[PDB]
RNA sequence: UAUUAUAUUUAUUCAUAUAAUUAAUAGGAUAAUAUUUGUAGUUUUUGAUACCAUGAUAAGGAUUAUAAAUUGAAAGUGUUAAUAUCAUAAUCAAAAUUUAUUAUUUAUAUUAAAUAUGUAUGUGUAGAUAAAAUAAGAAAUUA
RNA sequence: AAAAGGUAUUGUU
């Protein structure tokens, strides 16, 4: 209702003001299609965004948090075209950090 | 009783007569009562409803560049939705009043077309006359609802007039349509609202919604209209707040009395320390979630 | 309140108060106050 | 009009020589009295 | 409608206006006017 | 005699004990500290002899 | 870079002076697209099936331009409003206090009236043409010291 | 690059947004009545460094451009 | 006649609200008389 | 004090203590004690000086 | 100035810079696409620069 | 990894969202508080008289 | 309004001294009425470390006061002035509703929010001594500077 | 005196009004909060939303010293999210490359 | 009825005060001159005290909630702003338990820095009692 | 969750 309020202008507020109920459907307009329309449009799945990868480092930045305090981590995930698998934890094996 | 005195306040340049006799009391026999509240500029105005007493041109001047006072009121109620506002009750209960100004006309000209058997002919210029001058003097505060339904069904109609209805009623409640149709014919004749299809919608919709009442059409004469005491607006006959019926669910927490601050409340008289336990804010979070 | 006062100086309470300076309003300077330079007094010293 | 007329902007509207006297039947009527 | 504060961006992708895009053009009856909801489709950058 | 020497305090009440108001003036921030350069009519006079 | 100017941020562009309005705050600006992103540039293929002007009734670029002075408001912020530089002199402002105004930056004037109402330190120069003296100067007199 | 800037940001007075070829005449409009017709620049007035009197540009109610070099 | 009944607004809030008689008349033929409960003395007048 | 008023002037608690003196020894008397740091001199007052008897 | 976020060079007034010193096609009101090829050959200086 | 892996390819977000691997579990501790024998859940004892 | 400005272009001259100093120029091999000034400015805008450690002392502060106030002075001065008329402000036609109250105070001044030269009557040093004295009589409401 | 820059320019508020619409006036048994708005907290949040706050970049906000409310540093002058931001900036990111943890990292590479 | 769960877990040995005088300003080098180097009128009052001497901020969970949110409140708990008229009680070391309102270290290794607790082995053991649904992981009898 | 009295008139000390 308000950015349909906004989208208006003074011209068109003194035009649809004449009619005296014009400007409350300029306004309500979607209100109107609602209330009279047993359907919701919306149901807008899932966000799906674009990759931030850094592109000459090949590495994805993703940050992770538990506590908020005491464990604040970040992966620097790397694509590996070569098949050999490998996890990395604090610069080291990641059998032998997390025992 | 190691009996206390206090020494009257008395008036200086700094501490007015009025706060120091209102915010100080020199008898303590009233100490940490409670807060009370008062209004002042708009405020009182507000609650009070004192209409501006009228003028000439100035008063037209303010008056006139008024323009659809329920639109703008609609404006301020929306803007709360732009960056630097919230959306407020405050705003929605000053459009929802600046909705509901006619209220009164609205319920009277329902009780009249539907409450009324047998009433004469209502398109006749005579009763209609009756239903335009009464209705008008509904509106504009000159003569009070029930009083006014009583000129109504008082009125000087027809002579012989049960003699003419037994004639053309069976039972005499007589058909509606023609009521409804000269209350809505009144309701646009006096202007009394700006948006025209306004009188007619309300006049038809409240009538709707009380055909579904159990003796939809009975209305104890005491609360049906104003007197001393009435009912809730949610009980009301024709009101608007009779659809809006429901009611309330809580859960309160194990200490939910005590937070009464705590949540993402709005305050419009913000704590300070002197009252304030250990309270934070209204903003601070001190269990955030990570997110973009 | 009390025979031991309140010190203008450092209470935020006054300091901020309606009759002196809001940490809200931009705290800049008010007006210059050029008091050793409209008259100087001479030097004199107690200790010769 | 605006408001209801059984309400005084102070209580409720005294009719009688028992709501001047007692005003406290006017603004009190049990533990749940709200406005 | 665009995001105005970080929020509305949480609900936010071209891709995502294109499952609603859709829902105006199969509830779209006429291709005089699928012309410009189409039209608007492609102007506003949506991921086709 | 002098006019400007007028009453910078109250007439001694009540109101110091009961009010948190400041018995003396706050001090300023954008005042100078009051310092001596000044030479007087006989220090004037020997210069210009 | 080659300068054009010595002052903006950016001067290695020139000025691309623009169009004078006689309608100088007579203009006009559409919102629901302030950028003009909404118009042909060149005829399409799908332009053949568009149905006519008929019951494009409220055409709603026509419906959403401003005149230009709509979209900010002059309020008294902008009544009060403060200063993006260092003001020479705000003498005048006879708005100063009362109707509510603050300088965002000292003046000039109060500024030289703050620097020489008071002195200047002798031990701010720091001159130095000898050097440091090795045997004396820590040994100096017991009350100039260096403790 | 300000066009003819050694006559406008440097010798124009006002900066070129100030008007000063005009008087204090009243004008019937609520606004232009406000200001009243003042008796002209006094004849041999020695003014001073800041002000002028106001009857041409040149010679503005408040000079603009300093004494410095 | 002004006077003053306490009003209980709880059992451990009492004000003082004054009650008013006065009576608004012209002998040129209208007069009424109005007599109200308020808190206060002004207050209590208009009221009445 | 000297410099800014005239006189050097007691604590605001002094002061409490000596317009309670000032006052409750209008209304009444005969509850006073004399404490003094040396009394030579009102044990021994000057030449003159006979003070008033009161009632 | 009117649209989202005015680039800096954007709030500055409309004052004559002199890239309008030299272009003897338009006199004192550009005719029609007379500034478009006025504007064209600012690209062309600009080319030129 | 969750995010690292969303932010390398984007499409894998909905079985991540829908997993809640990019889920923030809105969680602490009780912080420490002296009012605490072990500074986060017990209050001293207490004993009527 | 506040001062003489330009007095802050003689704060350079011990910067000019020390730059002498090291240029190897005698200042004593100057004018002595050119030493006048400078030696006025050298206790004007100069100090050393040892008169900067006990400048500020209280007696010194009070002295100051003191010849002020036996030359007649006590205007410029922070304790030895009582600014007892405060200022109101321009009350609003537009908003004639609100019990206007403040965010602050300052004693700026009184040029700043003055009735102007036409506005107030003629040349007031003169033909009308305005004094603002506090009335002995007891004033409830209405201000005690009379 | 000292106590004389503690004067006024008005004159005051007067207490001649009754209690605002839904004020918490004291009926007998009202646990009453004097504090929180009457209608604009009840006012549903399916509708208001959470915010306490306007919206906008929480550096305009200053937590008040001794008022447990937060208020803004330039007196409720606001400027909305995106002036906090490049221009259509990519969730008013500083560039719409990386986050807050891929800019610094692409930055140590 | 619905807008939705306490019957589980971990707990109980509890203590620290001492040796009387609160009444005011007094500028010092790199400054055009004060011995003001070293500024000498005693003794007319009395409350915050060992003693009556008003006010003003804590502890305490039992039904405003689920989403983008916190499981801590006003009813005032010693020191505080107008009642006077018993007495100096105030830490500069080394100190005297009767005060309800307290989480102690549990059997491989036991005194080094202002000195630093020598008592109570006992079948986890009477009675009544403590805490908690919060980054931990709990599940079913509403007024 | 819903209905309750006073010889008291800050009112069961």
């Amino acid at each position: 209702m308000f950015e349909n309020y906004k989208l208006m202008s003074r011209a068109t507020l003194i035009a649809d003001s004449a009619d005296s109920y014009s400007h409350f459907y300029t306004v309500l307009k979607d209100f109107a299609r609602k209330v009279a329309g047993e359907d919701s449009r919306h149901q807008i799945g899932v966000r799906i965004d674009e990759p931030e990868v850094d592109a000459e480092t090949g590495i994805a930045v993703g940050r992770g948090c538990a506590d908020g305090e005491k464990y604040q981590f970040t992966a620097l995930l790397r694509e590996n075209r070569d098949h050999n698998g490998a996890i990395t934890i604090m610069g080291k094996p990641m059998a032998l950090v997390l025992d | 009783a190691k009996r206390r005195v206090i020494v009257p306040i008395h008036p200086t340049p700094n501490y007015p007569a009025h706060f120091i006799k209102a915010s100080f009391t020199t008898d303590p026999l009233k100490e940490k009562q409670k807060a009370r509240f008062s209004s002042g500029g708009e405020a009182m105005r507000e609650v009070q409803m004192i209409p501006k007493n009228l003028e000439g041109e100035r008063s037209r001047r303010e008056l006139m560049s008024r323009g659809d006072t329920e639109f703008e009121a609609l404006v301020e109620f929306i803007q709360g939705a732009s960056y630097d506002q919230l959306i407020s009750g405050r705003r929605f209960k000053k459009v929802y009043d600046k909705l509901s100004e006619n209220d009164d006309t609205f319920v009277w000209l329902c009780h009249t077309a539907m409450s009324v058997l047998n009433p004469g002919d209502v398109r006749s210029r005579l009763v209609y006359n009756h239903l335009r001058t009464l209705a008008e003097a509904v509106a504009n505060g000159e003569m009070t609802l029930r009083t006014a339904f009583r000129f109504y069904e008082s009125a000087v109609r027809s002579p012989a007039y049960r003699e003419i209805a037994k004639r053309q009623m069976e039972g005499g409640a007589a058909t509606r349509l023609a009521g409804i149709s000269a209350a809505a014919d009144v309701m646009r004749r006096m202007g009394l609202t700006r948006r025209p299809m306004a009188s007619y919608f309300e006049l038809y919709q409240r009538i709707v919604e009380r055909s579904e009442a159990m003796t939809p059409w009975g209305f104890p004469p005491l609360f049906q209209f104003e007197e001393r005491l009435s009912l809730e607006p949610r009980l009301k006959f024709f009101s608007r707040a009779s659809q809006q019926a429901l009611e309330r669910r809580r859960r309160g927490h194990i200490m939910s009395a005590y937070t009464t601050l705590q949540g993402r409340r709005i305050f419009w008289i913000p704590p300070t320390w002197n009252r304030a336990g250990r309270f934070l804010g209204p903003h601070v979070t001190l269990y955030p979630g990570m997110t973009p | 309140v009390g025979y031991t006062p309140v010190n203008p100086d450092t209470s935020p309470m006054l300091a901020y108060s309606q009759y002196h300076w809001h940490y809200n309003l931009p705290q800049g300077m008010e007006r210059p106050h050029g008091v050793n330079r409209t008259m100087t007094a001479p030097y004199q010293s107690a200790h010769s | 009009r605006q408001h209801d007329s059984g309400v005084n902007q102070y209580g409720l509207k005294p009719v009688n020589a028992y709501d001047f006297i007692n005003p406290t039947n006017l603004v009190n009527f049990g533990r749940g009295t709200s406005f | 409608l665009e995001p105005r504060t970080p929020r509305d961006w949480l609900q936010f992708s071209y891709r995502n206006l294109a499952y609603a895009y859709n829902g105006a053009l199969r509830a779209c009856q006429s291709f005089p006017e699928m012309l410009v909801c189409y039209k608007e489709m492609k102007q506003r950058g949506v991921k086709v | 005699m002098l006019s400007q020497n007028v009453a910078k305090t109250t007439v001694p009440s009540y109101y110091m004990i009961r009010t948190n108001l400041p018995q003396r003036k706050p001090q300023n921030q954008w005042e100078g500290v009051y310092y001596f350069g000044g030479i007087t009519k006989r220090q004037r006079h020997l210069i210009l002899l | 870079i080659w300068q054009r100017r010595y002052h903006g941020p950016e001067r290695t562009v020139g000025d691309e002076s623009r169009r004078f309005s006689p309608a100088s705050l007579r203009r006009y600006i559409d919102v629901s697209d302030p950028f003009n992103e909404k118009k042909s540039k060149g005829e399409h293929f799908l332009d053949k099936y568009e149905a006519a002007r008929t019951s494009e009734v409220a055409a709603g670029k026509y419906r959403t331009t401003k005149q230009i002075t709509e979209i900010d408001q002059w309020t008294r912020f902008d009544v009060s409003r403060a200063d993006n530089f260092r003001p020479l002199s705000i003498s005048h402002r006879r708005d100063y206090i009362r109707l509510g105004y603050m300088h965002r930056y000292t003046p000039w004037e109060w500024i030289a009236v703050q620097e020489a109402d008071q002195p200047l330190i002798a031990e701010q120069i720091r001159q130095d043409n000898i050097g440091t003296s090795y045997f004396f100067s820590l040994n100096r007199y017991w009350r100039y010291k260096a403790r | 690059q300000l066009q003819s800037r050694e006559r406008l940001i440097l010798g124009t007075h006002g900066a070129g947004v100030v008007q000063h070829a005009s008087v204090s005449q009243p004008l019937s409009v609520n606004f232009q009545s406000s200001v009243t017709v003042a008796a002209p620049a006094a004849d041999l007035f020695r003014t001073k460094v800041h002000e002028g009197t106001g009857t041409s540009g040149k010679d503005p109610y408040l000079r603009t451009l300093p004494n410095q070099e | 006649a002004y006077d003053m009944r306490v009003v209980k607004f709880s059992p451990k809030d009492h004000r003082q609200w004054i009650y008013c008689v006065l009576y608004v008349g012209s002998g040129k033929g209208i007069a009424g008389w109005g007599r109200a409960v308020a808190p206060s003395t002004q207050e209590a007048k208009k009221e009445a | 004090d000297m410099t800014v008023h005239g006189t050097s002037l007691p604590s605001t608690y002094r002061m409490h203590k000596d317009i309670n003196k000032a006052q409750r020894n209008d209304r009444k008397l005969s509850g006073n004690r004399f404490r003094v740091l040396c009394s030579s001199g009102a044990k021994k007052p000057p030449s003159g000086w006979e003070p008033i008897p009161d009632a | 100035y009117f649209k989202p976020f005015p680039g800096f060079r954007d709030f500055r007034l409309n004052r004559m810079y002199r890239d309008v010193e030299g272009f003897s096609l338009m006199k004192q009101r550009p005719e029609f696409l007379e500034w478009e090829l006025f504007t064209r050959y600012r690209a062309h200086h600009q080319q030129r620069r | 990894i969750a995010n690292a892996l969303v932010k390398l390819l984007p499409l894998t977000r909905i079985p991540l969202k829908k997993s809640g691997l990019l889920s923030v579990d809105r969680r602490r501790e009780r912080g420490q508080f002296p009012g605490y024998l072990d500074g986060k859940k017990v209050k001293r004892k207490f004993a009527k008289r | 309004r506040f001062g003489n400005i330009n007095v802050v272009e003689k704060k350079k001259i011990p910067l000019v001294l020390a730059q002498m100093d090291d240029l190897g120029i005698p200042r004593a091999h100057l004018s002595r009425p050119l030493m006048d000034e400078v030696e006025d400015a050298l206790r004007k805008f100069h100090i050393y470390k040892s008169r900067y450690y006990e400048w500020g002392r209280a007696v010194k502060q009070f002295n100051f006061i003191e010849f002020r106030r036996r030359n007649g002075w006590m205007y410029d001065l922070h304790l030895m002035k009582n600014t007892t008329k405060q200022v109101g402000p321009l009350r609003d036609f537009n908003q004639p509703d609100a019990t206007q109250a403040p965010v602050a105070t300052v004693e700026i001044p009184a040029f700043f929010n003055e009735r102007p030269a036409w506005e107030q009557p003629p040349l007031e040093e003169t033909l009308y001594v305005t004094e603002s004295r506090e009335r002995y009589d007891d004033v409830r409401s209405g201000d005690i500077y009379e | 005196y000292y106590w004389s820059r503690y004067r006024m320019p008005t004159q005051m508020p007067k207490f001649d009004g009754p209690a605002p619409i839904a004020a918490p006036q004291n009926m007998n048994s009202t646990k009453t909060n004097e504090f929180i708005d009457p209608i604009d907290d009840k006012f549903p949040l399916s509708i208001r939303g959470p915010l306490v706050r306007p919206d906008v970049p929480e550096d305009q906000y200053v937590d008040s010293w001794y008022v447990c409310t937060s208020m803004t540093h330039h007196l409720g002058d606001y400027r909305p999210w995106s002036a906090s931001a490049p221009p259509n900036a990519y969730r008013f990111r500083p560039y719409n490359e990386f986050d807050a943890k891929g800019r610094e990292y692409v930055e140590y590479m």
